[PDB]
């Protein structure tokens, strides 16, 4: 199925997000607070996992799939419980701790290598016993501060490291030829600015030896300037010079490297051969303004020296979604193939504002050069809630959700349309002094009403940043006796946006209904006190409908007593009188007496567990027949109904932990 | 802002690794500043530490000598001095003694100016190595250590139809000696007042011999130089940032 997941949104930090290609499974993984997000098959399955601390950086291990994941003053390794199936999982394994200080940046390398730099740039391998995975500290050495960004190549290379703001790469070359103990050989590699960021190309195919050249530096200064500083064996001897310079021009904001490996994994040969680029590694360089220019080295990983050089390839533009949201920094994880999907290559995006994005870029039209617009379009985009969701509540045309919690963390979504399904998209918060009992969205969601625990009715206004403007407040008597416990937007006998005459229920009648507005303070309306069916409402449940529907001929509340008198009230309510009129559109006398959920839909039907809650119950209220009825090994969690203006009702029955969809079937004539 | 952790990183990096280095030049400089075991030319010779006082070799040039092989052996050896090996041991001596003082020193500048005198003393070693001294070699040689050093080398180096000075081939990081033989000219190309004669190049003995003491320490100096290249460019960065 189609089904979209917001796990958490992402933190800051530089490596809190990284995709990786074990096995070609292309993980995807990245931290969200207290929480560990791991991708799996094509972003098609979640794992989750939970640690009781803020996770600083993530790192996945392309040999083995080992993820290794830092927070507080430790680091956590977590592995495949099976080191090979078709939907991987991965449980806790080992634990590192070398001293205090929180672990800012860390990676990982071949068999079981780590860099794990805090301030101090541990270095480590755990991979012992019969799968103790015992760690063992293989070199420790002291920073000039603590270190904000960090870099591990295979093999002599080693490490290297800068520091927030720092000008100078310590680069830490393996230098001891043997010995667990083994001292790093250092070099400072000047740059005339701050490192914006940097990484080591790619060659996987040099292994199990590992002992090869042109480990060529990615460096990117925060003078516009991109760096590739070249690398050899060479007895140590290479190398801290800078191999190859690229200027970006001032439109230029942001630049990404796309290396050899995934052109030679995408490009077949025939295809190869034009551009004919495949002699080195492509860089992309783009502007906020959405154009780019993509580019392709000369001779770049060539083991003899070569004059290295920068040859353009084509001059691309995407739209706004496609490059950057306006974001003060983006974080773009290393480019790689979307698995066996020959010619895309599974572009992602770091925004810093709660939200990864995944392009799906094709690199044949990437490098076209005889072509358009860039044809990137969202895959996937993940972001998540800041807290926890007590509950959900949606606007009656069904194109607003607001999300509450046991606190003021509200927020006001919008759903939005992917290339792979539909997936929410947060556009307000509504700040609340304290939590929201009861509320309804109207306006498309651009005006909001909430009843605040506390008694209070609150209006907000969001046009728009992500404030939510309150406009409009007032307070009840609380009065301790009788409680609200539904709120129903009656509708006017006219379409009108002006004001939203709210009818809070109190408990056994006493419909308080108030004329809230935004442009005029909120009323009071006497009228009117319903039926309360006994002095006591029993699991009054709403009708609404989720399209855009104005009609105001139509039941609102579905009332039921324990008795199983259900009975569905229309709204009847008068602008210039101040009152309103409950008027009892249906009574169909249910055959149960005490029921665990109750629901029902515009389209006149519904839908009662019983009191047991593994028997559901679907009634006509246009007949007051009992249409269906089902016996579930599982309790009735909740219930609820869509519809559209042709008549196409769905009842979603939510259990435990899976929800299933029931849809109207024809009166087949002949058969049963 | 401030380089000054990158100042004080050296007593953290570069300290754990002055020993390493200042105890490899030391072992280095011993050796030369000790006495230690030690057609075509005939014989061999010697170099005691730094200045070499045994000499028993000969020559073979054609036009030397009238014809006549020039074996101009050592009277019984004499007493020399050799700058080639002092320079070596004094540069050692410095870098030695700046290890020593300058590795508490609590300004980086002089540690880092002592480090740079020693790598480029080490550079100018080796380079002294690669190629024979400016008095050392030939052309301005002056027959020096075969004129007067070794018995009889007036007529044996200086023969009337033509001179045969002697000259130290120490162009294979090691010491050799060889010779030239020319005719009597000066009565240009041939020469101005090679020896007070100007005597035309017409054959040569060269000979080629390696060191065995001399080979290993400048290899070691060699690898101290690469390291301490490395040392210096990272201290002067730290410099150059602030």
């Amino acid at each position: 199925m189609s089904l979209n997941f917001l796990p958490g949104r992402p933190n800051a930090t530089p490596q809190t997000a990284c995709q990786a290609t074990w096995q070609n499974h292309t993980i995807f993984a990245y931290c969200s607070g207290n929480n560990l997000i791991i991708l799996t098959n094509k972003f098609t399955r979640l794992q989750t996992i939970y640690t009781q601390s803020d996770c600083t950086a993530v790192d996945i291990n392309s040999q083995n799939g080992f993820i290794a994941l830092s927070f507080h003053n430790r680091v956590l390794i977590y592995k495949p419980i099976h080191q090979i199936m078709q939907n991987p999982k991965w449980t806790q394994c080992c634990q590192l701790f070398h001293d205090d200080t929180p672990v800012n940046c860390l990676r990982w390398s071949s068999d079981n290598e780590l860099a794990i730099g805090s301030d101090f740039l541990s270095f480590w391998k755990i991979k012992d016993n019969f799968g103790v995975y015992q760690p063992i500290l293989q070199w420790n050495q002291k920073q000039p501060k603590p270190v904000y960004n960090v870099i591990i190549s295979q093999d002599s290379q080693l490490i290297v490291s800068i520091g927030k703001y720092d000008c100078n790469a310590k680069l830490w070359k393996r230098v001891s030829i043997v010995g667990e103990q083994a001292i790093f050989n250092l070099t400072m590699l000047p740059h005339p600015k701050p490192i914006t960021a940097m990484r080591w190309k790619k060659e996987p195919d040099q292994v199990s030896k590992n002992n090869t050249a042109s480990h060529a530096l990615y460096t990117l200064c925060e003078d516009k300037v991109l760096r590739i500083w070249s690398c050899f064996e060479m007895e140590k001897n290479h190398t801290v010079q800078i191999w190859g310079e690229v200027p970006l021009s001032p439109t230029q904001k942001f630049c990404v490297i796309i290396d050899n490996w995934i052109i030679r994994q995408t490009l077949s040969v025939k295809d190869s051969e034009i551009f004919d680029i495949s002699d080195s590694d492509i860089v992309i360089l783009g502007s906020m303004t959405g154009e780019m220019e993509v580019l392709a080295l000369n001779n770049l990983s060539q083991d003899p020296p070569k004059p290295m050089t920068k040859k353009t390839i084509s001059h691309k533009k995407v739209k706004k979604a496609t490059m950057l949201n306006d974001t003060r920094y983006l974080y773009l994880p290393e480019i790689q193939p979307y698995d066996n999907v020959k010619g895309k290559l599974s572009f992602l995006v770091h925004d810093l504002q709660g939200v990864i994005r995944h392009l799906l870029i094709d690199i044949l039209q990437l490098i076209n050069n005889k072509t358009e617009d860039l044809s990137a379009a969202l895959e996937h985009k993940f972001t998540g809630h800041n807290k926890s969701v007590q509950k959900l509540v949606r606007s009656s045309d069904g194109e607003a959700l607001l999300t509450t919690s046991r606190f003021s963390e509200n927020g006001v979504w919008y759903p939005q349309k992917l290339n792979h399904g539909v997936s929410l998209r947060l556009q307000n918060t509504i700040q609340t002094e304290s939590p929201i009992k009861f509320a309804v969205v109207h306006e498309l969601g651009k005006q909001v009403i909430c009843l605040l625990e506390n008694g209070a009715l609150q209006a907000w206004e969001c046009p728009t940043q992500k404030q939510s403007y309150l406009r409009v407040e007032t307070r009840l008597k609380e009065e301790k006796k009788i409680h609200p416990i539904v709120m129903l937007n009656t509708p006017e006998p006219k379409h009108s946006h002006e004001r939203h005459f709210t009818a809070l229920i109190f408990s056994d009648g006493s419909i308080k209904a108030f004329e809230v507005s935004l442009t005029r303070g909120i009323f009071e309306v006497k009228s009117d006190s319903l039926d309360i069916d006994g002095d006591d409402i029993y699991k009054i449940s709403i009708i609404d409908p989720v399209h855009q529907t104005f009609v105001s001929n139509r039941p609102l509340i579905s009332l039921i007593t324990k008795k199983g008198l259900t009975r569905t009230y229309k709204a009847i309510v008068n602008y210039n009188d101040r009152h309103v009129q409950w008027i009892k559109a249906c009574e169909i006398n249910t055959g149960i007496m005490n029921c665990t959920c109750i629901r029902g839909s515009s389209t006149g039907k519904l839908c009662i567990v019983n009191s047991t809650g593994k028997v559901m119950s679907l009634w006509d209220l246009n007949r007051g027949v009992l249409e269906y009825e089902e016996t579930f090994h599982n309790p009735i969690e909740d219930i609820d109904w869509t519809s559209t203006e042709y008549g196409q009702s769905i009842v979603s029955i939510g259990f435990t932990g899976y929800a299933l969809l029931y849809t109207q079937l024809r009166y087949d004539y002949t058969n049963n | 802002d401030a380089v000054k952790e990158c100042s004080w990183l050296i007593e953290e990096i570069v300290k754990p690794q002055l020993p390493n280095i200042i105890d490899n030049f030391s072992k280095c400089l011993e050796m030369l500043e000790s006495d230690q075991i030690f057609p075509t030319v005939k014989g061999v010779i010697t170099r005691q530490g730094q200045y070499i006082v045994d000499f028993h070799i000969v020559v073979r040039f054609p036009q030397f000598q009238r014809g006549k092989q020039v074996m101009f052996r050592m009277n019984t050896g004499l007493n020399f001095l050799l700058i080639q090996f002092s320079k070596i041991m004094t540069h050692l001596k410095n870098i030695l003694e700046i290890l020593n003082q300058l590795q508490v020193a609590t300004d980086v500048s002089e540690f880092v100016s002592k480090f740079g005198v020693a790598m480029e003393l080490l550079n100018h070693s080796l380079i002294l190595l690669q190629n024979p001294p400016r008095d050392l070699v030939f052309p301005e040689d002056n027959n020096f250590a075969m004129k007067e050093m070794f018995q009889d080398c007036y007529s044996v180096c200086e023969s009337t139809a033509h001179i045969l000075g002697l000259e130290l081939t120490l162009c294979r990081n090691e010491l050799c000696i060889e010779l030239r033989n020319l005719i009597k000219v000066t009565k240009l190309r041939r020469g101005v007042t090679f020896d007070n004669r100007v005597v035309m190049e017409c054959e040569k003995l060269i000979v080629s011999t390696s060191d065995p003491t001399l080979i290993s320490i400048s290899a070691k100096l060699n690898s101290l130089k690469a390291s301490m290249a490395n040392h210096q460019a990272n201290l002067v960065a730290s410099k150059q940032l602030s």
